[PDB]
RNA sequence: CGGUCCGGCCGGGAACUCAAAGGAGACUGCCAGUGAUAAACUGGAGGAAGGUGGGGAUGACGUCAAGUCAUCAUGGCCCUUACGACCAGGGCUACACACGUGCUACAAUGGCGCAUACAAAGAGAAGCGACCUCGCGAGAGCAAGCGGACCUCAUAAAGUGCGUCGUAGUCCGGAUUGGAGUCUGCAACUCGACUCCAUGAAGUCGGAAUCGCUAGUAAUCGUGGAUCAGAAUGCCACGGUG
């Protein structure tokens, strides 16, 4: 980092919905290198967010990301998955749920 | 622990205890096998069982009938 | 619903709330269900008393109470009044199969104190 | 008329068999949502089949042995590419585009003397 | 090692294809047959009065040209140290120092 | 009937040099042969200490590959036979005849 | 392609995967820009690989009288009916404490039950030991194949699908202890491994301080090997996901 200086790496896409931005999301709630397990979370959680607060599913996570706004992309996602963590709901997939409902309603 | 084909004892302690049954019991019996199972032949006797520098007497009673006789002499002296 | 195991189960599942006796853990649990012919996800609710009672006749067969204490006390008593070297052990609250007193002995020992 | 293509990863190895028309997936003698369980699995096969379209128009039979989830689906992602350029020959600019015909030859580092891990040091005292 | 320990080693090995080899091997059989002899085979008491040397867990698999009872190979029946002083004077066929 | 024979040594340029010396004088007799076959190469790995005492880090890493060449022949013919049977090949070659 | 008892199993096929002997291929080679027309850099094309592609082996003169008379080699000194040698048992595993290094945890990204898919790399003849049969199980009996790309260890685990528990000292976590046993070996008390029943400590994410790591890495999942009669949370390797 003092002599080189390189670019960060460019991962591959979200492959149910075409987002760059979704696939960058999957992988800070992912630990011990499960992808399976991790992105069947979110795709639930969003499933929530769609249906029952909220349709435009792709514009409903972008207002819940615009409220607590590369790095000003990437602390706001890590923001919500490490407040969702701490939580009194029952599953990963309700505790996210409820963090981008309050982060649309900017509380 | 042990399998059931046969509990262990050795050679040189069952022949101690055969004459000690016909001759009747005599002074305590020293002995080093710390690894021989009680049999009910022997309930009555006192064996001095080897515990690295001594022998301890140990008086046999009816429910040590099974057990080890190094399980009757601690090796080591606590303070 | 009062057993011959008094203290109550809790109100849920069956397996579950057979495993508060002392002395059934969820495999005699399972055996004594088996044996009966009530299914392990049957609440406590619908389970009528005449297939409590049934119950009270399998768990029978075992002690599990406060008898079941003693007689693993008196188990211990047996090795302490012997003078045995595994006596020995019980009495002062130090491991007994071959476990070091180095270190990490906390169970045996209680808390630390200089 | 067979069009042959060799995809591979850190332990796959995969074949494909190209034959003229159908939607046919036979995989290991199984479909393709069958022996896949994973849901990005079976779409990270259709990725170099989108800028070129298959809808019901080619078939593919393919084979795999070694490796895990991805590594056999990039090992059928990587031989796919090499089996269109086998068919038509002219895809190859749209192929570079992608990226998917370069092998990713990311192998497993080893284990190293003196550490429990490739890279992981076991626990450092200051002084 | 020393050579009262080397001179222990041979007198195992020795003693174990004297008795432990053939007798034993018979007496391990019939305390296990099943079949016959379920109660009073007694050989048990017999295997008591052979000597104790002839066992080979109590032999152990020293270095053939110092002695040393700890770092050995069955590969080349030696210490990891001896191992090297043949390696790099190219006495052991084939053994070089690899990379992967 | 079917005689074989595996060859198995330490070196590759070694062991390929013994190999070629059977299939040729093989072929000039008259004899089926459907070639050597390169079986896979059971190698071992060896990693021991390097010093007698603490710096337990540095170590010395080891091999020993043990290459495998196997040839078939079809035809048992006496001029096949009494030719490969006593040839003259290489002390680092180990032959196994299966007859 | 023929043949179906749906097994490459049998005729066959030599294509392909794999197996390993040799060789080609990447050399700033080409283009553009920057740079004193230099070395070099930046960008792009071609290409499987592009700017020492990825990894290993490969560690200069010296520094710390660093470590090794207990691998071995070796100057000198010392003992010698003893500082030697044999055997039995005990100790090396002790226990009021302290420190460093690890494993498993404190859980719903989970626990459990059922169903089920995908590895690589090794080991095996005083050995690996299938099938069959019995036991809840550790295993045991019977008994092939295999000095091995054939046979065996050997059903990889995470994952996937359904059902369940609903945020609690719990169907979390498994310590400790008792009872009943398996196997190894002259022999499992001191001091072995494992299974079964039962018991269910502390612990609900950890202060100052401190460590590893820039990519197939970290994290995590299992497997194998050396040592070994038996005795791996250590160490050496190997892949899966990432
Ligand atoms: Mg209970
Ligand atoms: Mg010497
Ligand atoms: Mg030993
Ligand atoms: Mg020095
Ligand atoms: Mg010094
Ligand atoms: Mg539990
Ligand atoms: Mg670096």
């Amino acid at each position: 980092p003092r002599r080189r200086v390189i670019g960060q790496r460019k991962i591959l896409p979200d492959p149910k919905f075409g987002s760059e931005l979704l696939a960058k999301f999957v992988n800070i709630l992912m630990v011990d290198g499960k992808k399976s397990t991790a992105e069947s979370i979110v795709y639930s959680a969003l499933e929530t967010l769609a249906q029952r607060s909220g349709k435009s599913e792709l514009e409903a996570f972008e207002v819940a990301l615009e409220n607590v706004r590369v790095r000003r992309n990437a602390l706001a996602m890590r923001w919500i998955v490490e407040a969702a963590r701490k939580r009194g709901d029952k599953s990963m997939a309700l505790r996210l749920a409820n963090e981008l409902s309050d982060a649309a309603e900017n509380k | 622990r042990s399998l059931k084909k046969g509990p262990f004892i050795d050679l040189h302690l069952l022949k101690k205890v055969e004459k000690a049954v016909e001759s009747g019991d005599k002074k305590p019996l020293r002995t080093w096998s710390r690894r021989s199972t009680i049999f009910p032949n022997m309930i009555g006797l006192t064996i001095a069982v080897h515990n690295g520098r001594q022998h301890v007497p140990v008086f046999v009673t009816d429910e040590m009938v099974g057990h080890k006789l190094g399980e009757f002499a601690p090796t080591r002296t606590y303070r | 619903a009062r057993i011959a195991g008094i203290n109550i189960p809790d109100h849920k599942h069956a397996v579950i709330a057979l495993t508060s006796i002392y002395g059934v853990g969820k495999t005699r649990s399972k055996a004594i269900l088996a044996a009966a012919g009530i299914a392990e996800d049957v609440k406590i609710s619908e389970l009528s008393e005449g297939q409590i009672d049934t119950l009270r006749d399998e768990v029978a067969k075992f002690v599990v109470e406060g008898d079941l204490r003693r007689e693993i006390s008196m188990s211990i008593k047996r090795l302490m009044d012997l003078g045995c070297y595994r006596g020995l052990r019980h009495r002062r609250g130090l491991p007994v199969r071959g476990q070091r007193t180095k270190t990490n002995a906390r169970t045996r020992k209680g808390p630390r104190k200089p | 008329n067979q069009y042959y293509g060799t995809g591979r990863r850190k332990s796959s190895a995969a074949r494909v068999f190209i034959k003229p028309g159908n939607g046919k997936i036979v995989i290991n003698q199984r479909s393709l949502e069958q022996y896949f369980g994973r849901e990005t699995a079976r779409m990270v096969v259709r990725q170099p089949l989108e800028l070129v379209d298959m809808v019901e128009k080619l078939d593919l039979y393919i084979t795999v042995k070694g490796g895990g989830i991805s590594g056999q689906a990039g090992a059928i992602r990587h031989g796919i590419t090499r089996a269109l350029m086998e068919y038509d020959e002219s895809l190859r600019s749209e192929l570079r585009k992608a990226g998917f015909v370069t092998r990713d030859a990311r192998q497993v580092e080893r284990k190293k003397v003196g550490l429990r891990k490739a890279r992981r040091r076991p626990q450092f005292s200051k002084r | 090692a020393k050579q009262s320990m080397k001179a222990r080693e041979v007198k195992r090995v020795a003693l174990a294809d004297k008795y432990f080899a053939k007798r034993a091997e018979l007496k391990a059989i019939i305390s296990d047959v099943n079949a016959s002899d379920e109660d009073r085979w007694n050989a048990v008491l017999k295997l008591q009065t052979l000597p104790r040397d002839s066992s080979p867990s109590r032999q152990r698999n020293r270095c053939r040209q110092t002695g040393r009872p700890h770092g050995f190979l069955r590969k080349f029946g030696l210490s990891r140290i001896k191992v090297r002083e043949a390696a790099m004077r190219g006495e052991i066929p084939g053994l070089k120092k690899a990379s992967w | 009937q079917r005689i074989r024979i595996r060859l198995k040594a330490f070196d590759h340029r070694l062991i390929d040099q013994a190999t070629a010396e059977i299939v040729e004088t093989a072929k000039r007799t008259g004899a089926q042969v459907r070639g050597p076959i390169p079986l896979p190469t059971r190698k071992e790995r060896f990693t021991v200490l390097i010093s007698p005492h603490v710096n337990k880090d540095a170590r010395d890493q080891y091999e020993i590959r043990t290459h495998l060449r196997l040839v078939d022949i079809v035809e048992p013919t006496e001029k096949t036979v009494d030719a490969l049977m006593r040839l003259d090949l290489a002390a680092g070659v180990d032959v196994q005849i299966s007859l």
